RNA sequence: UGACCGAUAGUGAACCAGUACCGUGAGGGAAAGGUGAAAAGCACCCCGGAAGGGGAGUGAAAUAGAACCUGAAACCGUGUGCUUACAAGUAGUCAGAGCCCGUUAAUGGGUGAUGGCGUGCCUUUUGUAGAAUGAACCGGCGAGUUACGAUUUGAUGCAAGGUUAAGCAGUAAAUGUGGAGCCGUAGCGAAAGCGAGUCUGAAUAGGGCGUUUAGUAUUUGGUCGUAGACCCGAAACCAG
RNA sequence: AGGGUAGCGGAGAAAUUCCAAUCGAACCUGGAGAUAGCUGGUUCUCUCCGAAAUAGCUUUAGGGCUAGCCUCAAGUGAUG
RNA sequence: GAACAUGGGUGAUAAGGUCCGUGUUCGAAAGGGAAACAGCCCAGACCACCAGCUAAGGUCCCAAAAUAUAUGUUAAGUGGAAAAGGAUGUGGCGUUGCCACAACUAGAGUCGAGUGACACUGCGCCGAAAAUGUACCGGGGCUAAACAUAUUACCGAAGCUGUGGAUUGUCCUUGGACAAUGGUAGGAGAGCGUUCUAAGGGCGUUGAAGCAUGAUCGUAAGGACAUGUGGAGCGCUUAGAAGUGAGAAUGCCGGUGUGAGUAGCGAAAGACGGGUGAGAAUCCCGUCCACCGAUUGACUAAGGUUUCCAGAGGAAGGCU
RNA sequence: GGGCCAUCGCUCAACGGAUAAAAGCUACCCCGGGGAUAACAGGCUUAUCUCCCCCAAGAGUUCACAUCGACGGGGAGGUUUGGCACCUCGAUGUCGGCUCAUCGCAUCCUGGGGCUGUAGUCGGUCCCAAGGGUUGGGCUGUUCGCCCAUUAAAGCGGUACGCGAGCUGGGUUCAGAACGUCGUGAGACAGUUCGGUCCCUAUCCGUCGUGGGCGUAGGAAAUUUGAGAGGAGCUGUCCU
RNA sequence: ACGGGAUAAGUGCUGAAAGCAUCUAAGCAUGAAGCCCCCCUCAAGAUGAGAUUUCCCAACUCGGUUAUAAGAUCCCUCAA
């Protein structure tokens, strides 16, 4: 129609970054990697391309909850069966396979479209142990707004 | 036991995918210009 | 569309879409939101000096 | 002879019609036109038991060969450009890469990796995405009409006047002739009656309807009356 | 096997049972395009204005008739 | 006729209950907010645009805009669903009084530092049990991304403004205007096309009507022009007359689909050898085996009307 | 005799008066219509209904708070009898029983308890707890209900008062009959009793099995890690 | 019918609001047929397509067409 420049295949560059979540509060450092994934942070945003760059998180095993949601806020889960209600994880779930626990909340904060969910491959959560992406030389980004 | 909607062009040839015949065996025959079935014999198949 | 990339091109040198625009119409400046976010993908060095007129503006 | 029909029309019947067919009987009652100017209706050869093909020949034409003028949709196939096996869908529309094209030449055309928005159509309802009704699809046919009257509006001609009917000599010419009649120019009262006034009644008094006068003939539109009266559909009643 | 009784008529050891797969009245043609305040259907395009689901009477209550509200053209022409 | 807000009757200060009265919206209203939601809040669409300012509601992510500032209130996830009550909950408002009141005890003396009824409160707590699956913040999630205030900034509709155009009704008396243009039952006005007639002028075997395709023209119904197929009629201008326009009536007739290579193929027991032929489980001959057996036997009558015999077949025919 | 003027008489009380001459039954009913209007199920409501509290009067010689529960008041539930008429009358077609299930907690059995007017076995009220169990017969059609004999126990409910394109047809509920009360009669009452046709070849989703195609950065054969998902879970007696 | 890891009603300990005292304001050990684990079966279409040992290897020219190799099938005799 007039002059808008739309961003395409073979125009764009993604980088790699790496985030803390030493003494962070789970949601306030989900909502921040969200945006970047969807890349939201660039003058070049085209809302029908995959733009923004991938993010690894290095310590999972260290985030933490205020309130008494520690003990309380259960996850629950279905099995498409007669009484296949599954809650046997609840908030001290983050001893036990806590990589989940960032992955499921920071993919409650996308679109659930066909490019949204390959968006979502974009990142890689760590328990503790260190990343071995490091033919990718990564970014620290760890400071967040 | 009635169909409540009619079947398309697309519905009702997906399903013509596996309907169709296999090749045979065709035993060529040794020595003789025919061609004989697959462990059997003919009148022109020599072999 | 507009809005959200000149608020991605606003937050490179510490300001919000809000304040930014805010101390735009407070300098007398008439300009599009097309045409903003043309310049900032474009001459980059034009927008750093947009930015600066509407700080001392405020 | 015709501002009548032209093969689902016009007779039920343009051809094998009251015929195929249906019923014990009274009775009911279809479908079906078209080679070419002239049969010159494919001599001959090749594949096949034959049917039917492929050459050849006849012809202006054989995709005019008796499934015989033209040959539209639904439906059924073969080749080919772009696209599709992690995906939730009234299937479109707005934005938009890549890969092929090239027109009635214009800010052209085909295909569509991804993104936003979005619960068919008709009828009946206070309200229908509705789990309320109707339609499998495509084509052809299928519902405010005419005759005579009444009232109102536009148009034109003549104007205190306006105009003819049935007739009669004529291109079934619808122009002449034809003055029985019709409307208007004066109303009021149950009537006799009087009359720019009249009835009222005991009253010229007060009141009611009149008086200050524009109509009329044909045609056009709207609505109504008598005919089936916008179209389709009953249980039932009577006669032979 | 040959005969007789016919539609408000006939037959009936009686059940609204039978009279040609038809019966609380059979079949065929005609009056006849019977009547239907009831349901369904009614075919090309644009422009301007734009309702009502109330009152009264009714063998009337899902029907009709006058008023109330809409539109068009004349008049009077500021009374709204 | 319907819901919402008020003023009453009736019923149980029951009902998305029912009957009147006064308003608004829906009906006949699209657009934005209330997660989805004719009647609730904001606002009335003549048409073009990849321009701007606002309304209700909002500004961490899904998803446009503050992880804004200043001040308090709240520890329950209260926010994000009920009541009589209950109480050593509480931030604010007043008391009352010991200079003892927490360990004294009558059912008397000390030491060292706050105690309580009552009154109005503001926010909490308990009272709080349902059947497919978390299960009313819309989801992830939040101690501020909650509540009560203040001031700001910005986002947000087809509302208003900017720029070009269409129609009206006005106006002035040639184009600037002035205003105006949601719409059902209805009323009024201006048009497009189909078949036939009249008059004038035309086209056509150097190819008419029809049919197929195309990226063309008009504000709509529509109209031209090339190209292929077709082989004899048909347009245009002005006026006239109508069997004048189709998507629906469990509409009438014809053709072709879907269900689908699906359901079915309706009385005795057959087996092999030879023959015929383009072709044989099915036709012809032969041998063995089996079934009916007061009958699938033999003969009169009713009824049907050449089905009877021989020779030749192209299929149609015969549930292969 | 009509007409103007002045009186008179019916009865139209269904009282704006159809012709001032108008009773019933259809279980044999027929056609045109409607969820504008009932019976079954869903939704709203909770008078009644079932729970939970509040005050405690009374019952225990003591102990109103072991237990019982006077009136009165405040709630929850939607499993009873009802109220309203919003979806369905161009059909949402049936009460028990049989076969097969799944969910709840307001707990019948088992379990963990404070407290008893609990010494012990036992048992009464309360709190937590939903994993799995929860019998065979006689009697009317019984969803009820009483009885017999057992058992660790023989809980209460929701799911179209679960389930008929999975079954039966006893109960209702159609044409034939008999008795009883009622009506002049045709009949009604459902009061009883005997006999009475239960249709359908699975297209789409869903579920139970079992294959073909391609994908995973070389192709192939054999052995495997386990993110997930299903199954299991009860209880008695004796020697001690 | 077992063995762990947590927990719910209760039970005490540390120790309070408000000096003495409550199992809560921080902690604590107990603690049930409930819930995870352990037992058994299916499981990389777990497009996040995993891992281990062994076997196989080209002429054209890299339009890839022609092709063979490990292996797989068609066809035949059969049944745990």
């Amino acid at each position: 129609m007039r002059q808008t420049f739309m961003a395409n295949e073979s125009n764009i560059e993604r980088k790699w970054y790496v985030i803390d979540a030493e003494g962070q509060t789970l949601g306030r450092l989900s909502s921040e990697v969200a945006s970047i994934l969807r890349g939201k942070n660039k003058v070049t945003y085209t809302p029908h391309v995959d733009t923004g760059d991938y993010v690894i998180v290095i310590n999972a095993s260290k985030i933490e909850f205020t309130g008494n949601k520690e003990t309380d806020k259960v996850y629950y889960r279905h099995s498409n069966h007669p009484g296949g209600i599954k809650s046997i994880t609840a908030g001290e779930l983050r001893r036990t396979n806590p990589e989940r626990l960032i992955e499921n909340s920071i993919k409650g904060m996308l679109p659930s479209t066909r490019l949204g969910e390959k968006q979502g491959k974009k990142l890689f959560v760590y328990g503790g142990a260190e990343h071995p992406h490091a033919a990718q030389q990564p970014e620290n980004y760890e400071l967040r707004g | 036991a009635v169909p409540k909607r009619r079947t398309s062009k697309t519905r009702k040839n997906k399903r013509r995918t596996h309907f169709k015949i296999s090749v045979p065996g065709m035993t060529e025959c040794p020595n003789c210009g025919e061609y004989k079935l697959s462990h059997r014999v003919c009148k022109n198949c020599g072999s | 569309l507009w809005i959200t990339r000149i608020n991605a091109a606003a937050r490179q040198h510490e300001m919000s879409y809000s304040r930014l625009m805010n101390g735009l119409k407070k300098a007398g400046i008439d300009i599009n939101r097309k045409m903003l976010s043309e310049i900032a993908i474009s001459d980059e060095k034009a927008f750093a000096q947009l930015v600066t007129k509407a700080k001392d503006a405020l």
